[PDB]
RNA sequence: AUUUAAUUUUUGUAUAUAGUUAAAAAUUAAUAU
RNA sequence: UUUCUAAUUUUUAUAUAUUGAAGUAAUAUGUAUUGAAUUGAAUAUUAAAAAUACAAAUUUAAUUUGUAAUUAAUAAAUCU
């Protein structure tokens, strides 16, 4: 991850929204990517959208805990289900 | 195997406002008090009968 | 059934350099951050979770504030109200008194008259409980200087003498701040640091008439608080009710961090406060070398849930929270 | 081995086009070795995969057998005064000329009547006393020189 | 590739006590030995040493500057400290001319004074202006330079095309392609140049349209073996082996196969100079490109050649800009006696023969 | 240097024996008998992943 | 020929080194150049390996029992500045 | 004023040969033949490092440890004072070899020394690395002014500047004359006190072990409830007594004084007092650890 | 389109109107620092400039030489090229023919005097 | 390099240059030889139209040639043309020179003797001015 | 994945043959021959016969040993012009070997000087029967 | 670069003797909008 | 699985460090005995002797020297 860092900090961002929009929007490749460029990326606080007056996110992280990495292609075959 | 269930999962809830209240607002399992702490901003105007 | 054409294992996809670059991993992961830094692993979240999880406490601005360099100080004219409530306490010792006095600098140069009573009660009551030193004297001397009262410094520092104290090390630079900033020439100072030399309190490794410069033009850099031009003429604090980084560092590593546990600061200053068995002290030497690159380096269990959770400490605060001003700048 | 591969870029070619040109003489092509030896080679079969001049008798001392043609005529005690090769012996070769067109970076490019050699021992040092042919210029490099004294003249 | 990583030096130790000279921080205003003291003095650090005058590093400095004026000779090369290199002035490492269009015209073979023997392509270069100067956005590292070539008529050219050539205000080229130059080797559009913008022992890169040979098979367009003559083989004199393992069933991309062979742009890298006929404007390279005679083929510079730089001090500093010849001097006087241009000795011992050290003079001849 | 297959295994065997903290894992590291004596805890490779050394 | 690197090493900081100008027995002009004759030597032991961060020393006299002179909470000594 | 490169008659006679920058059949090294896509400067490896390519070099941001890329802005106690925060420069494996930038240069010009007086010709005092550590001439000043020398004190030449920092066991007469320790036994205390750390400093000194002569350190019961007090004076006769801070015990002192000593020893050698030679040497300097 | 080509085809025109954005407004700083006093800090000294890297010169860990090289082109230089006109070649230059050949360092001392900075290796 | 970059052989393409190298091999790249067997997509060569062997494409140009000249208009059919105006141009190349060589190299290629006696008679007086491009390629429009 | 494998911009697809008249290609190598007669390295010639054979004295100053000195026959007349081809392919049997080499004729070291008046289609043939029994009876067997 | 030469330092080390390199050899060059 | 709807089982669970304790001193049954070319606490075996505390080692051909001198270093306090 910080191998991809050095290249360029803002895909190491865009990575994980895929991982978010690819969360439930995989189906149709039209609805994979248009999210996508919805969001704009910034290293740094500069940026060409004073004209467009963006609003800050009144949002505090809810989870104080930290980010277990679990694997793309981690398969859970059984879930506690009711019904064992 | 299964499909992977691509639902859409409810968000976590947001923080509360400070306490200042010295009721034990922060009180989560209490009789008294909803779970719900939303005292947002124009909620006075939603004066209830 | 042998020698082929194409000898080599040159990879088919593995092609493009930036994700893959051919360099043998052998001399390629020297430059693997295993002591990786900016990119910080520690949320905002933990910020606060990590200030209560060290039972440190938040006080309102006037009691005192992480400044601009994170570090708390204490503000004065609540620094006094402590030495009006704690003076008759058992646990309030000797450099304690001395250092109320220091902080209430930078307003008896702002108050010289409603604050220069408080700095001689410290002084006229220092004295009834511990005999007479120099810290209370290099003090309300350096306190005399800050006033622009000259007249007391020199009013102090002869009673050095007349209770056989020899003028301290610094007991000269309280004087020579004296006779600078209270619009007095050279040769008031200039007479005073060519004492110190003589004496051997002060020391000077330069010709006598240089080291007296280098004196001065640091004795200027610190201009007075009502002046313009210096250090102390800056009167911007940063106001913060927390350090905005709790796990800054003062050393070279992680576990040389800035911010410790009260329950480890305390195990500290008793150290630092018994015999010294292992490592010797007043010597510039440090038997116990510096090594915090051969250490321990390793997320552990607190690395990555953050912090544990100690409830703030935090009052019920019967006084009524009233909000009934904005103060700020002292 | 040297080999090439042919793909109208590598590619032996004939020799007539330039330095480089082509075919190495592989494993066995019968030289005609011209020492003063019992070697009468009309035959001496060459051992060692590869042998030119541009592919440079200064590096690889090519192993040679001798299919010998083995005497024009010899005798005397059962063992005598050894320059008289066995029928089978295996020596390092050290090529003359060749009956190919070796171009050189000269431009010259020169194709003799027959392909020879001299025997030369396993530590080469040249079984032979005289040469009765001439040698290339591939020859005079002090690999073989310093033992192939110049036993005549070059060309 | 090894040789070629440079010193290897951490970011993370570029500090003060590596700095082979004395190491300067700038206080924004002038620069000075020590570190920038925060004016809020609550902003320092506690037990953080300010420094303000450090005995032990203004005595290191106070030993470098003036033992430069005491000692001039020994420190010379310590110049370039202080007095930097001015922009202009053909930096040595940093300036890139750009190249100049040719044409392949016909091939020679030339020797040296020593017997070496080399192919000689001589190529045309009939024409070459720029055409128009180029960026990208103005930012650094992407400039172009566009070098006309071979004055055309306008017919000639489709009218979308010479539309731009008569906009520019130069004579309607040919045919133009674009160099990266670094933006001190500019010069004004419309500059005609001649050929010794090249010197005679320089390394060129050439790049053109290798012929074109069709639709080759595989034996052709790579090296492929396959097939005994008559050791059976029913039909199978040249066709391909195996094309994927077993089991991939993927044909994996990149397999060789049978292709188009070769109309392709292709690149010579270090192909030195041979002559410069500055008055038919040939030029001499003795290599044999595979090119159909005419084909534009473009002259850059080698950059770095074995590690070292190619316009270096000891070895040649070229016309910066580019060659411009001198007023008095033109080409409808002299002749082809007087307008060749030669090189060095390209290779140091004649070929035929080995280098003077194989080869073994009488002296060991006469072993004894 | 022999991986001590387990931590608890190691031993000091000489005075110039010590322990070191290279990168996580306990080792021995001594200046005499250099790597005659030393051992290394067994553990991942100093730069491990997620996917490779789990 | 001893370890044929032969030039290998060439480089000492400006820190850590000692000082620039030697010769043998001659002198230039400047009616004062007895300087050394002196020696080719290794750098200090391994350079920094071993030690990457270095703590700040002052000069000797300025070190050894540094006096503890200060003002309203800053130490002012004749070179040094630094809030105790 | 000698030729950088060998001829080509210096390099034929030695039996040597050219390097061929020519049509050679080598490798002719030249990375960045197809792999660096854009301008390449003439600078023979400067994209090696990264990955012989020049893909993203737009970011400013890269993984930086301590006293790298954005650190600047963090209080690191080396690299606060071992590097401008501002050259701080990127990630490890992407040095640079080779920035190069856009704008009007500014070149601020160099800084001067401070406290010397302009023109003031100093004596020059030429140090070089031929000295063994051992060498007086070693850790003093390079360039002596007039500024910087001690009036007051007799002093022939500025003092020195650095000072060895190693650890001393045993109080070996190094310079000093005469090692008086004075206490006054109607003080008393049970405990580790200073009564009691300045008294097994004579043991300690007395010891077998120290190579202190010991007919030459002198105890001294005081009366006046004197604090042990601990005086040592030099060849020179400048006596110096060692603060006992509280906590203080044998292996401070015989520190303190021993470390001073290299320090007073110097200032006598810097007023003109001829030096001895030492037997012991504390500073490891002619040794090397074996095994 | 892949991820990363993705990413790119869709950041590639949105990091080109962030840098004219910069650019755009570097002109916009170039204005009100004109009426405005000398400098301050504003990213260094706030003309479009680059400062100047006296630091360049290093001994690396392993004890070799490392030179960093800093190149500011100068963007009223470069101008100044696509108007003016060359001067004539010195044909000293182009009359003479570039070695072919380098030759490899010889080390030397510079003159009696044995300074010479590689600290030794004999 | 210093051999050819492709050797002794390899067949270039349809629209290629002669790119000219140092070779063994032998092509002309000109065609200026007189009722000539050469047919090809070289330069040296006329254009080859297809039939069954070299040698009824020789067939070929006899019947087609001995045609032309018997009435002086025929009507041929795609590669046949491009081949067969050359040959127009050579027979007049043949009938110019008029040394009984010539008559005969004409002899030795016309299917009947009137022919080889018509066109030594007509194409000098005709084509006395003319030094080149004697035979007129115009296409008609309907293809077969 | 795939690859182009064929460029055919504007650049490189155009060819400057049309435009080739403006170069006087020959005119050149004449001129470029005739900087090399003028070193030295070549002198002319004007011959189809009277060369078909003659008598070459090659003098290779080959720095082996010393220069190699051949008497020679030659039979090939390569160019029979003072061009760059040169091509004698003398035979030169040099003692008792038989090689026919041909000199480039535009060598400087590579010089030779004939002789005419022996060019008979008869001592001509007197040689290449001399190398066709040498040729057949060298192939070892 | 894996069919090994000749330089050059065969001295360091010890019973024989190293190590950067260079020349030569294995002979070929490579860009989709 | 009639159809609209409602619902309590969720590809989110806590990962072992503070401390290269390395100064502080001449000795004294004694170099025990045996086996040993030799052995003195550290060859081999033998190990419950004593007195005025320091015999399971490193070291040396043996010894002496010289390292070493049974210590603060509370992860437990869950984290939601
Ligand atoms: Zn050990």
């Amino acid at each position: 991850l910080s191998e991809m860092y050095e290249r360029d900090p803002c895909m190491v961002m865009w990575w994980y929204l895929k991982d978010e929009v690819n969360r439930h929007f995989v189906r149709k490749l039209k609805t994979r990517t248009a999210p996508l460029e919805k969001a704009w990326l910034y290293e740094d606080s500069v940026h060409p959208h004073a004209e467009k007056n963006p609003r800050p996110l009144v949002w505090t992280d809810t989870a104080t805990m930290g980010w277990r990495y679990k694997d793309p292609t981690f398969q859970r075959r059984w879930s506690p289900n009711q019904f064992m | 195997s299964s499909k992977k269930d691509r639902t859409f999962k409810v968000m976590p809830v947001p923080p509360p406002p400070p306490a200042t209240t010295a009721v034990e607002q922060r009180d989560d399992f209490a009789d008294n008090r909803g779970l719900s702490a939303t005292t947002r901003t124009l909620s006075p105007t939603f004066r209830m009968f | 059934k042998g020698w082929t054409h194409n000898p080599g294992h040159t990879r088919r996809g593995g092609k493009n350099l930036a994700w893959r670059p051919k360099i043998s991993d052998a001399k390629l992961s020297q430059f693997v951050p295993l002591a990786l830094v900016h990119p910080r692993r520690h949320p905002n979240n933990w910020q606060e979770r990590q200030f209560n999880a060290l039972g440190y406490t938040k006080w309102p601005k006037d009691i005192g504030f992480y400044n601009a360099g994170d570090n708390f100080e204490v503000t004065p004219e609540a620094a006094w109200r402590l030495y009006v409530h704690a003076r008759d306490e058992p646990y309030w010792g000797k450099l304690h008194c001395e250092k109320t006095i220091i902080t209430l600098l930078p307003v008896v140069e702002k108050a010289p008259k409603e604050n220069m009573e408080r700095v001689l009660d410290v002084f006229r009551h220092y004295l009834k409980r511990y005999g007479a030193d120099h810290y209370i004297y290099n003090a309300v001397m350096q306190a005399a200087a800050f006033a622009k009262n000259y007249e007391q410094a020199e009013q102090l520092f002869k009673e050095m003498e007349t209770l056989g104290l020899e003028p301290n090390a610094q007991s000269y630079v309280n004087m020579m701040l004296a006779a600078k900033l209270c619009g007095l020439p050279p040769e008031k100072s200039e007479a005073y640091f060519k004492r110190a030399v003589k004496d051997g309190a002060m020391q000077s490794v330069m010709r006598m008439d240089t080291e007296f410069r280098m004196w001065m033009d640091q004795l200027d850099r610190l201009g007075s608080f009502t002046a313009s031009s210096g250090y102390l003429s800056v009167n911007e604090e940063g106001a913060k009710p927390m350090p905005r980084d709790m796990w800054a560092i003062w050393g070279w590593h992680r576990s040389e961090s800035k911010f410790i546990s009260r329950r480890d600061l305390i195990m500290q200053q008793v150290r630092a406060r018994v015999h010294s068995g292992k490592e010797l002290v007043g010597t510039v030497y440090t038997k116990t070398r510096r090594q915090p690159w051969a250490k321990f380096n390793g997320m552990l269990r607190h690395d990555y849930n953050g912090p544990s959770y100690r409830a703030p400490t935090i009052f019920p605060d019967a006084p009524e929270y009233t909000n009934e001003a904005g103060h700020k700048a002292f | 081995i040297i080999r090439r591969k042919g793909s109208y870029r590598s590619r032996w070619g004939n020799g007539t086009e330039g330095y480089g040109a082509g075919v190495p003489l592989s494993d066995q092509v019968k030289l005609h070795c011209v020492d003063n030896t019992n070697c009468k080679h009309v035959r001496l079969i060459a051992k060692a995969t590869a042998e030119r001049f541009a592919h440079c008798r200064v590096f690889p001392a090519v192993a040679h057998r001798v299919s010998v043609q083995r005497f024009k005529g010899r005798g005397g005690g059962g063992e005598v005064s050894r320059h008289r090769v066995k029928p089978g012996n295996i020596y390092w070769v050290c090529l003359f000329t060749r009956r190919q067109t070796n171009t050189r970076m000269s431009g010259l490019q020169t194709n003799f009547d027959r392909n020879t050699c001299i025997i030369m021992n396993d530590q080469r040092v040249p079984l032979g006393t005289r040469v009765m042919y001439c040698a290339g210029r591939h020859v005079n490099h002090k690999y073989h020189l310093k033992a192939v004294v110049l036993a005549n003249f070059f060309v | 590739w090894y040789r070629c990583y440079p010193s290897l030096m951490e970011e993370k130790d570029r500090d003060m006590y590596h700095c082979y000279y004395p190491y300067l921080f700038d206080h924004g205003d002038k620069m000075s030995l020590y570190p920038k003291i925060p004016d809020n003095p609550r902003e320092w650090q506690v037990e953080q040493l300010q420094t303000t005058y450090d005995a032990i590093r203004e005595d290191k400095y106070d030993a470098f500057v003036r033992l430069r004026a005491k000692f001039p000779e020994l420190y010379q090369d310590t110049y370039a400290w202080d007095n930097p290199p001015p922009f202009g002035e053909f930096n040595m490492f940093y300036s890139v001319r750009f190249g100049m269009i040719g044409v392949k015209a016909f091939t020679c073979k030339d020797y040296d004074d020593l017997g070496n023997q080399f192919d000689c392509t001589a190529f045309w270069f009939p024409d070459n202006q720029i055409v128009k100067h180029s960026t990208r956005n103005g930012d650094v590292g992407t400039d172009k330079v566009y070098v006309g070539a071979m004055n055309v008529p306008v017919e000639f050219h489709k009218p979308h095309v010479a539309a731009f050539y008569k906009a520019a205000g130069v004579p309607v080229k040919h045919v133009s392609a674009g160099f990266p130059v670094t933006p001190d080797a500019y010069a004004p559009v419309g500059t005609k140049l001649d050929v010794r913008h090249f010197k005679p022992g320089q390394e060129v890169t050439i790049t053109f349209q290798n012929t074109d040979y069709g639709y080759q098979g595989v034996m052709f367009r790579h090296g492929f073996d396959g097939g005994y003559v008559w050791l059976g083989d029913s039909k199978w004199q040249r066709r391909p082996g195996c094309m994927g393992a077993e089991g991939q069933k993927r044909i994996y991309p990149g397999h060789r196969m049978a292709g188009q062979t070769g109309a392709s742009a292709e690149t010579y890298d270090g192909v030195p100079v041979w002559r410069i006929d500055y008055k038919n404007s040939l030029i001499y390279l003795p290599t044999l490109i595979d090119a159909d005679v005419g084909t534009y083929v473009k002259f850059r510079d080698t950059i770095n050649t074995k590690g070292y730089t190619l316009w270096n001090e000891h070895r040649g500093t070229p016309p910066f800009p580019t060659f411009i010849p001198s007023e008095e001097e033109d080409l409808s006087k002299l002749a082809t006696d007087e307008g060749q241009l030669t090189s060095p000795p390209l290779y140091m011992y004649f070929r035929d023969e080995f280098a003077a050290a194989q080869l073994v003079t009488q002296a060991d001849v006469e072993d004894a | 240097h022999p991986g001590l297959v387990p931590r608890d295994k190691l031993k000091l065997h000489c005075e110039f024996c010590r322990f070191h903290w290279v990168q996580d894992t306990l080792v021995v590291r001594c200046a005499a008998h250099p790597k005659e004596h030393n051992q290394r805890e067994i553990w991942l490779e100093p730069t491990w992943t997620w996917g490779k050394q789990q | 020929v001893r370890t044929e690197d032969f030039f290998s090493k060439e480089a000492v900081s400006h820190a850590r080194r000692v000082s620039w100008a030697p010769h043998t027995t001659e002198k230039k002009v400047g009616a004062f150049a007895k300087l050394s004759r002196s020696n080719f030597n290794d750098p200090l032991p391994v350079s920094f390996q071993s030690e990457p961060y270095f703590e700040e020393e002052i000069e000797a006299y300025r070190a050894h029992h540094r006096p503890d002179v200060y003002v309203y909470k800053y130490n002012v000594s004749p070179t040094h500045l630094s809030l105790r | 004023a000698p030729a950088s490169h060998y001829t080509f008659a210096n390099l034929k006679k030695l039996g040597l040969c050219a390097p061929q920058v020519a049509l050679s059949r080598q490798p002719r090294l030249r990375p960045h033949v197809g792999h660096l896509n854009g301008l390449v400067y003439p600078l023979p490896y400067y994209a090696m490092w990264r990955g012989n390519h020049d893909k993203y070099t737009y970011n400013q941001a890269t993984p930086a440890r301590w006293g790298e890329g954005n650190t600047n802005t963090m209080y690191h106690q080396h690299y606060a004072h071992a590097k401008c925060p501002t050259d701080y420069g990127r990630g490890g494996r992407e040095f640079q070899f080779l920035s190069v930038k856009r704008g009007k240069l500014k070149r601020k010009p160099l800084p001067t020394v401070q406290y010397v007086d302009p023109n003031s010709k100093p004596q020059w005092v030429f140090k070089s690395w031929h000295n063994p550590l051992s060498a007086p001439s070693m850790w003093e000043r390079e360039v002596q002014y007039p500024e910087h020398t001690p009036a007051h004190t007799g002093a022939k030449r500025p003092l020195a500047v650095v000072a060895p920092k190693t650890s001393h066991k045993h109080l070996f007469l190094m310079h000093m004359e005469k090692v008086t320790v004075t206490v006054s036994p109607l003080l008393f205390g049970y405990g580790h006190t200073l009564q009691k750390a300045a008294l097994d400093f004579y043991r300690r000194g007395l010891s077998a072990r120290s190579p202190f002569p010991s007919d030459k350190m002198f105890l001294y019961y005081s009366i006046d409830h004197i604090t042990p007090k601990i005086e040592v004076t030099w060849l020179d006769g400048s006596v110096y007594v060692p603060p006992l801070i509280e906590g203080v015990k044998a292996q401070d002192l015989i520190q303190m004084v021993m470390e001073q000593a290299w320090l007073a020893a110097d200032r006598m050698s810097a007023e003109g007092r001829v030096l001895n030679p030492i037997a012991i040497d504390d500073y490891k300097w002619e040794q090397l650890i074996a095994f | 389109d892949s991820f990363k080509e993705h990413y790119h085809r869709v950041h590639l025109p949105r990091r080109l109107a962030l840098q004219r954005y910069i650019k755009r407004e570097e002109a916009r700083l170039s204005r009100h620092k004109g009426k405005a006093v000398a400098a301050a800090a504003a990213a260094g000294v706030q003309p479009g400039e680059v400062a100047y890297k006296y630091n360049r010169w290093w001994v690396s860990n392993d004890h070799e030489f490392v030179h960093q090289f800093a190149f500011v082109e100068d963007p009223d230089v470069t101008r100044e090229k696509r108007n003016t006109l060359p001067l004539v070649t010195k044909e000293n230059i182009w009359k003479e023919p570039q070695q072919t050949f380098f030759l490899p360092f010889a080390p030397f001392v510079r003159v009696v005097d044995y300074a010479k900075d590689p600290d030794t290796k004999f | 390099g210093r051999p050819p970059p492709v050797m002794g052989h390899a067949k270039r393409m349809r629209f290629a240059g002669v790119d000219d190298n140092p070779s063994v091999t032998h092509k002309p790249w000109d065609t200026s030889e007189p009722l000539m067997a050469d047919y090809g997509w070289e330069r040296g060569k006329l254009p080859k139209f297809r039939a069954r062997s070299p040698f009824h494409r020789q067939q070929i140009a006899r019947r087609m040639v001995t045609e032309l000249i018997r009435k002086d208009y025929v009507i041929v059919g795609g590669a046949r043309a491009p081949a067969l105006r050359i040959l127009a141009d050579h027979v007049v190349e043949l009938a110019k020179a008029g040394d009984t060589d010539s008559r005969q190299q004409l002899a030795y290629f016309l299917h009947d003797p009137l022919m080889v006696d018509k066109a030594f008679d007509e194409y000098p007086r005709r084509f006395r001015d003319m030094n080149a491009k004697y035979a007129m390629m115009t296409r008609l429009k309907g293809r077969r | 994945g795939y690859t182009r494998e064929r460029t055919n911009r504007h650049f490189f697809v155009s060819r400057a043959n049309a435009f080739f008249s403006r170069l006087p290609i020959s005119r050149i190598q004449r001129a470029l021959a005739m900087e090399a007669i003028k070193k030295g390295s070549m002198k002319p010639w004007k011959h189809t016969k009277e060369q078909i054979i003659g008598s070459p004295i090659t003098c290779n100053f080959e720095y082996n040993p010393r220069p190699v000195r051949l008497i020679g026959t030659v039979m090939d007349a390569h160019t029979e012009e003072t061009s760059i081809k040169g091509g004698l392919k003398v035979y030169a049997r040099s003692e008792e070997a038989n090689m026919m080499l041909w000199i480039p004729a535009g060598n400087p070291k590579l010089k030779y000087e004939v002789t005419a008046a022996k060019g008979s289609f008869e001592h001509y043939l007197d040689e290449r029967s001399k190398w066709d029994e040498a040729w057949l009876t060298g192939r070892a067997r």
